[PDB]
């Protein structure tokens, strides 16, 4: 009985699996030009529009 | 603020236009309840028209 296991060793290859992913679909089609920079240090925690007349 | 005055105006002329329509112009065809469904409903008024002279 050879015993060969001290010979070789036990390697984990560098790749690794793919994962699940998930689509971004809402976040692309609501608004941003809008509201882009208008929460500032000035303003605190909100900020107000103008409904039409 | 004063950018819608100028729909309004025209919005006003034109529900006035559908109301001199039906208050003058003479001819019917179907009834009312009914909705306008399949193809017959609307091809009826050219033959009537046509047929009329």
């Amino acid at each position: 009985p050879n015993n060969l296991d001290s010979n070789v060793s036990q390697i984990v290859l560098k790749k690794f699996l793919p994962g699940f992913m998930s689509d971004l679909v809402l976040a692309k089609t609501v608004d941003r030009q809008l509201l882009a920079g208008e929460i500032n240090s000035s303003t605190g925690d909100s900020v107000s529009f103008k409904r039409p007349h | 603020i004063l950018a819608p005055v100028r729909q309004r105006i025209v919005t006003d002329l034109e529900t006035e236009l559908a109301h001199f329509m039906m208050n003058n112009g003479a001819l019917s065809l179907g009834s009312p309840n009914t909705p306008i469904t399949k193809w017959s409903d609307v091809a009826q008024t050219a033959s009537f028209l046509k047929d009329l002279g």
